[PDB]
């Protein structure tokens, strides 16, 4: 009878509603871990900016090349990560 | 050397994996929405409500 | 860290159910705000200056 | 050197310890508030007031 | 002997599926590097001179 | 010989997983800490002189 379909097909979209719903819960999730990595690697070479915003002073030149060229590394990660982040948005 | 050597092929190795495992789940997490919006739609479609074909 | 995670899963898991007010309010009820307790106060900052 | 050497290993692992402990009960509180704050929201859900979806 | 062959053979297998960087690029990223650690500086030697 | 073997396999197998700090921060912390006691000692041999 066409009457009862219209009310199992209508309960099967339930079924999706909330499905989707948890796949959105999994993309949002992964956009909170990929920005929270952003912060610690950041923060190490904020850390390694403090370490080489000791060294220059007084002379010790030679020191700050060794720290900020170390500071390199950790830079181009935070590129990286920073072009993904906003893409995922 | 060696000893040099290899613990930079493991060092590079680790960090595409960590970088591969969190690609896997975006993928996947866009494939259940581009199949659980996706299988929505054609139900609709028996109830188009737009053409000659559909139950209302 | 794993632990993390499951947190932040089941922080945003509800930001969908209850998503955070718009921005528009969030401009609007700060700005009339700032009237509400000038503009009650207006009338106090005269009525009894 | 041995005994002076072996001390530096229990003197740091000793300090690492304790300091691993106050964190498990920190990540375990988070958890509890992150479960029991969340198990509300959703039997909230089923009396939304916001939908036709609610017992409300 | 023989496994030092099959160390390059299995070595030089994936030189071919994970062909090693040209020297273009070899030839730019120190290059834009040295600029890279002493413009970021140049800005450290004058602002915190 | 061979338990010294064992005992260098032992101890050695987690210099890997935990690996010793590079001499750069092994050539600042004591850089700094020298100005960290001096430094600090700096106002206590000048406000207490």
């Amino acid at each position: 009878a066409p009457e009862d379909l219209l009310e199992r097909l209508l309960g099967e979209m339930e079924l999706e509603l909330i499905e989707l719903r948890r796949a959105l819960a999994q993309t949002i999730a992964t956009f909170k871990s990929t920005e929270r990595q952003r912060d610690a690697q950041q923060l190490i070479a904020q850390r390694w900016y403090e370490k080489a915003q000791a060294a220059l002073d007084r002379g010790n030149e030679q020191l700050a090349r060794e720290a900020l060229g170390q500071r390199q590394s950790y830079q181009s990660h935070t590129e990286a990560l920073g072009k993904s982040l906003g893409e995922q948005r | 050397a060696l000893v040099e050597q290899v613990r930079g092929q493991l060092q590079k190795l680790e960090r595409k994996y960590l970088e591969l495992k969190s690609q896997k789940n975006l993928y996947l997490a866009r494939l259940k929405s581009a199949i659980a919006a996706q299988k929505i739609e054609e139900i609709a479609g028996n109830l188009d409500n737009a053409s000659a074909s559909s139950l209302f | 860290e794993r632990i993390e995670t499951k947190i932040l899963e089941l922080e945003a898991e509800r930001e969908l159910l209850n998503p955070p007010p718009s921005p528009l309010d969030k401009k609007f009820e700060q700005w009339e705000e700032q009237q509400a307790v000038e503009a009650t106060l207006a009338a106090m900052k005269a009525r009894r200056s």
